[PDB]
């Protein structure tokens, strides 16, 4: 029943005796449940070291991953570029999962198609679905630019993108000056991020292989900056803003930061901003490149020291204090400006907020997961607040970024407690928390269930989750963070902080039992 | 008028090149309730156009996301690279009770996670492994599918002889579902093999077990997938009812009460598109009848519980009438609250394969008006329950291209959208109230006498929100 | 008993057993307590209605205010001006508590000087201490002006404040043409905010009231500001960077950003920033003038129309969508700028986020405190979110204020179920939040004691705080956020709808008892 | 080097005109263990002088703040306008067991909020309707004291009659406290007050009571506010030797425990300052002895646990040694961590009037050396115990004032400051580990065995924080 004046929702309106009382007589009638005993005695044993060791001994099972697929990065690699589409070549329900994943991340518009490969084109190759489709896009949505990557059909399928593209303009389905850059994105290989670096080589190709002839190194003065995968709006308008307060010329590769942010005003606006064509041909001649995210850039990277000839500097992710300094000491070796009173003001006053609350982060203990960049920038800025980054994951890294992370731990008496894990998930991140318990879980919003899961052993058992990744989608407008820079390490450090405090409150809450320590002041 | 909808068609069709337009006029139409066959006005489950921005999903979402997934106790594996098994991780709202990574599995991804050299070699080895380390770290499983996703059926691997070797060699039910999302044109033919898959591999199960009692009142919830406790406010008006409700096909739904189903009397079948299959196989396998109800709102819930309990002797058809008496008040609270708010307000809907026609009454019992409507994946039986249903001259279509549904809109310009998550944030910027009709926007239950109230405070606060007289700045 | 290895603090230390069983003895052995069953007991009285209307039946006895002194507006006001030194012409007690006060907020150094008047010029008076007072404090901390306020025992006896300051030049304790300007800040007469009005009007006088004589009225093409009082750095940063956006020309009469956010470079800078005498002696040349914060400006204002006849438009407070707007159109009506595109965007996003987060808006109820401006701009932004403020306190509000309030209810439907209470303390509101559960508090630090008293009652009645206000003492660098223009509106709108989901979280954690509900996406 | 430090005060003395000058000088000195009396080198308890930034409080800070506020079953009432009752509000860390709002009330603000008709024409009926509404909203309060602020003397209203008329009326303890803040100099004089205020209005509550059960091993805890729950790190230690603590002046102490401090036979007392009145009193008419004691690190802790001991049987001292002998491996393994990384390291320290020399061994205990200290308040027999605790050749400083304790700090570079909220956040702007020595920095507790651990803890914590390598930016 409901009463109209307070209507109730699912929760709590299932925990009405009525509908208690008839769970109760479905499960004991029909469900076949297994004992109540037994249910906890095996949740307890997925707590133990036992299980543990178990755990880490799969080699084919897969567990909650912290990871996607391929072409996901190519499509955000895509929506960067003015007027263009991105476009998937190969099955339809690959391109409403993208949609959607990044709809419900940004609560915005997420522009793709595909063409819409049955088992016709299982059969027959997809070549009529490319002429096709390339039109029937271009007329229908008129972008400027259509961005081509595959789904895993039409990777295993054989499906040779060039020709099929080459064929499209021949025979007149669009026009033989239409930009239409493409890369192979298998998802079978890598992960998400490797979409994204196979995207943008595949167009920085189209606008400048076949044009070197004509490109002098600095001509244009400016610098590029190759963003990568970053689902934070905040992380591509901190970048512009630190450039252009030290009036460095740059030109950004892939910017969705318009079209992922567009008002309502009233219209929806399908393209917004983003890097223009002009400036992807011109590109080469800028003085050099910086590869905001290197670790998953190395198609880019060779492509561009390969071909534009540029010498890309070896920066880490711009990430907390020390690797923010350095990129911009080397945006200024590389520019000439000199760095600003105002960001060496914005700089002394992360290092005033750390000198704050440096009582409280102390040898406070963190799980964390996320991509290779993202993890190492997160380490590297726990060790110099002084905590301890306990359990490091990276599902979609390598043994070379392991090493690199590791010698970045044995810098820091705050990382004697840390070990790197790649190719693992977040079943077997479950473990490690259960069994090496952490103060917190730095995550996206799948950590809700391992926390979840810590609180069901005990309320002292429990490992809060602390939302900075990707996808974040059970809390709003956290899209609109920062985590690059000083300002992105200003927000890390007070969000923490603050978690810390939140949880002691909460700890010392209970009257007359531990609300002596509920001080007002912290 | 319906010579101006016909022109809207034309005009929103002139964009497109020549095969484009000629195939999307066939997929537009002009409501005409007198027409007894619908595929005499539109044209339906056919291939999507290439590069056209349909809205629609792959035959593992209708497989896996839509009728597997929700099984409580079973634990699914998404076979093949870790794209789809990620994107479809919970987010689909299909509620159970349970102690999830334990005994009940639903909002967990497994997945075989395929590498280069799972395509180049094949997955079966690594199936079977993977098979066995499922077994153990989740002992409690009740059985196993394996949810095929594209690279499957391409690469030749055969995941029907691993399920049976496995199953065999460990006394377990393992079923191998082929929902390869190149199958089909859409979710609807996972649905087709994914009730194939039923059939096949559990619903026999207890042919010769004599042990289960069935009673003249027992029935089973067909096609409800409990979203946001959907089926549970569903359920409780059938059984204070006097009925008993063996099984939940799928939401909150056991493999037991599943492979009790056969000793049913008889099978309720709210969605039409996702389980007539099965249904129609209990029909002819076990002679259990079937029939077609409708949960939303007061109109179409009071029609659905008479014409149910006449299928019942007098004892079932007198609860009836005291289960319509007791809720009649509440919904009446619910209509005299908000019908007021609402009189008088047009939508425009775009669903799946049942909702589109089934949420209506709903609106009617609020004095809106569905000026339009259409399906991601619908079939000709379904438009033609759709043509009865939605007054003379609105607008239908099937398969929209976001071109399409936007430039309608623009045209029509209905009060409030309800749609998908694609689609939700395309109207709002032209602020257009809109509600989520999958998700149900993170609210519900909406089926029942207790969803209705909940549907009717959610239209209200968004289609009567203050945020959209803002969007205008006041200097223009 | 301590592990080397895993230190306890006091929490949760004295949880051990033999620290328990030591309390539990010193208790019965000596304490003398009431019975846990006559406590229990008298705690669910005060949780009553009929314990409500005793509670609202006082009219002596006032419990945790929600309010301070004026001197201490006063010294914030002064900090705002460049190189001026607060001095407090009375006892040293109160400039301690002042400086405290405001160190735990900002997490800055507050500097601010007393005379230290004893007992002995209890008898003869302070004037002594103000002529050795002004002299050393000149010497030795050098600013370039002395900002003076009073404490009660100034006022009680007496002192005449500008004979004392007259007489320190007359007989030479400094030099004649040293800025001395002052106001009387009686703390038993009004509140804080109360001594920021008089302190800046002191001050504006100090320069104007008599030089009126070559001024006119627009000859500098200016829009003089004035904050009031205000404690969040992010709202002068955000109404100077709204004004330069729109190329108007401003000044900021009070602008303590920059003294209370100077950067750990190795450097204490007693003072940094601040409005100069020369932006004061010219403020009479603008325009108009604007007070972001009129419910706490009326002597400031009575002065500026009274001798700069300068025609102070009439605004709210600048939260909120509605009178953001308002306030951008009339400075660019005054000053002749259109609104540029980007506050037309930023303004956009706004409403965008509105959409986005309005379905777990909708209905929410909220209990508030804090000074009539911030709390009227709360009421207002509420209302424009669709939730309802049904508790709305303002210690230190007045009958016309409440009335006004009252007005902007009356005119949505989300007011229907809202009360507004002045001369109203935190004890009065904690019966509010008992006999009238709201879904949360908006309010300051002091608000966590009645969440703590709220949640002793059970979860089920536990009503969480949000921290918006003054003082926010145990969390770390909130000072640092926006609550004012379009910036603060959706800093405010995530915090709100946050909120709402973290514990939506919370109440849904529970595995299989209520974590059908724990959605992924919310 | 006693040369440079005497040169280093004429230097900054300098900026003062000579009235200020000459006072400053009397107030800092270079240290001389030998000499027997402390006023031949540094004056002490004197009035502040007029703007120059000192960092004491008033005579109601010492009273309310301090002495009585931590009683945790009576009310205070801070008696005045609405400042000094706001800014005093929970914001010393006086611990203590209740059920805050129901029977104990440290952490709430009772005020009389004067306005201006207050102030003209007498607050002694406000103060009067105010107790009834205590007693009504506050049934279990069992006691009221009343703070007076600066108004209350000037515009002499009479709170004693109140205090006696309201009192028998009622038939409860209720404490007139004149500690308005211009009357003396500083806190100290506040504790003197309330100590008068406990002995003239409570202490003698039981003089006609002969009912109490006194052993021979009966203590107090005098002068232990249990700042983060010092008083509890100590009395575990006292009560494990063999006593019974019947009191705790005043953290976590109750008005009868301050009532039965009378029957006791030995008062032990840590903060001398505040509270050596009512020792040299209870010695007086009840003949009780008193001892100072230290429990600020193993060295005091030890040399303290045996001196007190001393003073009993031998069953004590038995036990006492069974004391030291358990927390030996405890304490000695915190040196073993931590000194290794403290040793050697400078600290300054300015606090109010004990701790600025009772935590010096604590720092010897790490390996530290104190080369400045200083006291808001302390009186000369205050720093005749101070000079023979600091090394020779150190600085100490009276009521410093915010320009000399920068300028010390800049010439002596110490390695940490040990000091309270308003020096903080200066000395890390420029690069000095800072520790709080009043609140903890919200940690601690730093008494006895369990606190030492603590300190050597938060001592490290910051001293070696990464934070402080990062002061200057690599490219200036
Ligand atoms: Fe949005
Ligand atoms: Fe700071
Ligand atoms: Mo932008
Ligand atoms: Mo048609
Ligand atoms: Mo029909
Ligand atoms: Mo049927
Ligand atoms: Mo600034
Ligand atoms: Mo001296
Ligand atoms: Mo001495
Ligand atoms: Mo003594
Ligand atoms: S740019
Ligand atoms: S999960
Ligand atoms: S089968
Ligand atoms: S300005
Ligand atoms: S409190
Ligand atoms: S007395």
């Amino acid at each position: 029943s409901q009463q109209v004046d307070k209507i109730k929702a699912s929760y709590p309106l299932f925990l009405d005796q009525d509908y208690k009382d008839m769970l109760a007589k479905k499960r004991d009638g029909f469900e076949e449940k297994y004992p109540q005993d037994k249910i906890d005695e095996v949740f307890q044993w997925t707590t133990t070291k036992e299980y543990q060791e178990l755990n880490f001994q799969r080699e084919a099972l897969t567990v909650n991953p912290a990871k996607a697929c391929q072409p996901l990065g190519a499509v955000l690699c895509a929506l960067g570029f003015e007027k263009t589409m991105p476009y998937v070549h190969g099955s339809q329900g690959c391109v409403a999962y993208f949609r959607s994943y990044f709809n419900r991340h940004f609560r915005e518009p997420v522009s793709c198609v595909s063409d819409s490969m049955t088992e016709d084109a299982a059969v027959f190759g997809g070549q009529q679905n490319m002429k096709d489709g390339l039109q029937n896009c271009k007329a229908t949505y008129k972008p400027d630019m259509i961005a081509v990557s595959t789904t895993c059909m039409a990777e295993v399928i054989g499906d040779d993108l060039n020709a099929f593209i080459n064929n499209s303009k021949k025979e007149g389905f669009i026009p033989d000056e239409f930009p239409v850059p493409f890369a192979h994105t298998p998802s079978f290989v890598g992960s998400h991020v490797t979409g994204w670096d196979n995207m943008f080589e595949g167009i920085a190709r189209y606008f400048t292989l076949k044009s070197m002839d004509d490109k002098v190194v600095g001509s244009n003065k400016k610098i590029n900056i190759v963003p990568g995968f970053e689902t934070y709006l905040g992380n591509f308008r901190v970048i512009k803003r630190m450039l252009s307060e030290m009036g460095v010329g740059y030109s950004l590769l892939s910017d969705p930061e318009e079209v992922l942010d567009t008002p309502a005003d009233g219209q929806f606006r399908m393209y917004a901003g983003g890097t223009t064509q002009e400036e992807m041909k011109d590109a080469p001649n800028a003085l050099n490149t910086v590869l905001l995210q290197p670790w998953h850039l190395e198609k880019t990277k060779k492509f561009v020291e390969g071909t534009w000839k540029h010498e890309v500097p070896k920066l880490n992710i711009p990430m907390g204090l020390d690797w923010t300094d350095e990129f911009l000491m080397k945006v200024s070796e590389i520019s000439g400006q000199p760095i600003p009173a105002s960001l060496t003001k914005e700089r002394g006053r992360l290092v005033d907020m750390m000198t704050d609350s440096h009582t409280w982060l102390h040898g406070k203990r963190f799980a964390l997961w996320g991509d290779p960049d993202f993890v190492m920038g997160l380490v590297k800025f726990l060790l110099e607040l002084g905590c301890e980054p306990v359990h490091i994951l990276c599902h979609n890294g390598n043994k070379r970024w392991k090493k690199a992370v590791d010698a970045i731990l044995a810098a820091s008496p705050y990382g004697k407690n840390a070990t790197v894990y790649i190719g693992k998930d977040l079943w077997h991140l479950r473990s490690l928390v259960f069994t090496d318990k952490p103060d917190f879980m730095i995550g996206n919003s799948y950590g809700k269930f391992i926390q979840r899961d810590t609180l069901h052993k005990g309320k002292e058992f429990e490992v809060p989750l602390i939302r900075i990744g990707f996808p974040i989608f059970d809390r709003h407008h956290l899209h609109r963070s920062t985590t690059l820079g000083y300002e992105g390490a200003m927000q890390i450090l007070t969000t923490l902080v603050n978690s810390i405090l939140e949880r002691l409150d909460e700890e010392t809450r209970g009257m007359q039992a531990t609300d002596y320590n509920h001080d007002l002041v912290r | 008028s319906r010579e101006e909808v016909e022109s809207l068609i034309q005009e929103v069709l002139e964009v497109y090149p020549e095969k484009a337009r000629k195939d999307r006029n066939k997929h537009l139409a002009v409501n005409d309730p007198a027409v007894t066959q619908s595929k005499k006005c539109i044209i339906s489950n056919k291939k999507s156009q290439p590069g056209l921005m349909t809205i629609r999903g792959c035959a593992y979402a209708g497989s896996k996301g839509v009728v597997w997934g929700p099984i409580k106790d079973m634990i699914h594996i998404s076979h093949g690279p870790v794209g789809c098994g990620q994107y479809s991780r919970a987010g689909r709202r299909n509620y159970y009770i349970g102690t999830t990574g334990v005994n009940a599995f639903v909002t967990m991804n497994f997945t075989s996670d395929f590498q280069e050299k799972d395509i180049v070699f094949g997955g079966d080895k690594k199936l079977a492994k993977l098979i066995d380390e499922v077994e153990t770290l989740f002992p409690l499983n009740k059985g196993i599918s394996v949810q095929s996703e594209c690279p499957i059926g391409l690469i030749g691997d055969d995941i029907e002889s691993v399920s049976k070797v496995k199953g065999a060699e460990l006394s377990k039910t393992i079923v191998p579902v082929r929902c390869e999302g190149f199958r089909g044109v859409s979710q609807s033919l996972g649905h087709h093999i994914a009730n194939d898959a039923v059939r096949d591999w559990v619903l026999g199960k207890r042919d010769e077990d004599t042990t289960f009692a069935s009673t003249p009142y027992d029935v089973a919830i067909i096609g409800d997938y409990n979203i946001g406790g959907d089926a549970w406010s569903s359920r409780i008006l059938l059984e204070e009812m006097g009925l008993r409700c063996v099984a939940q096909w799928s939401g909150d739904g056991s493999i037991s009460e599943i492979e009790l189903t056969p000793k049913v009397k008889l099978n309720l079948v709210h969605c039409y598109r996702s389980m007539n299959y099965i249904s129609r196989h209990m029909e002819e396998k076990y002679g259990i009848p079937w029939m077609e109800y409708n949960f939303f709102g007061p109109t179409k819930t009071i029609e659905s519980l008479r014409a149910i309990a006449a299928k019942f002797d007098e004892s079932i058809q007198k609860k009836c009438e005291e289960v319509i008496a007791k809720y009649k008040p509440e919904w009446e609270a619910v209509v005299a609250k908000y019908r007021p708010r609402l009189e008088g307000k047009r939508v425009m809907l775009y669903i799946g394969g049942l909702r589109p026609r089934h949420v209506i009454g709903a609106y009617e019992d609020l004095g809106m008006e569905v000026v339009g409507t259409g399906y991601e994946f619908a079939h000709n039986d379904d438009y033609d329950r759709t043509m009865k249903e939605m007054g003379d001259s609105t607008l239908l279509y099937d398969d929209v291209t976001g071109y399409e549904f936007e430039e309608f809109v623009k045209r029509i310009k209905p009060d409030l959208i309800g749609s998908g998550i694609k689609e939700k944030f395309i109207f709002q910027k032209m602020g257009i109230p809109f509600r989520e009709m999958h998700s149900w926007d993170y609210s519900g239950p909406y089926h029942g006498f207790d969803g209705f109230a909940i549907f009717a405070r959610d239209m209200d606060m968004t289609l009567n929100n203050p945020c959209w007289k803002k969007l205008q700045a006041p200097w223009e």
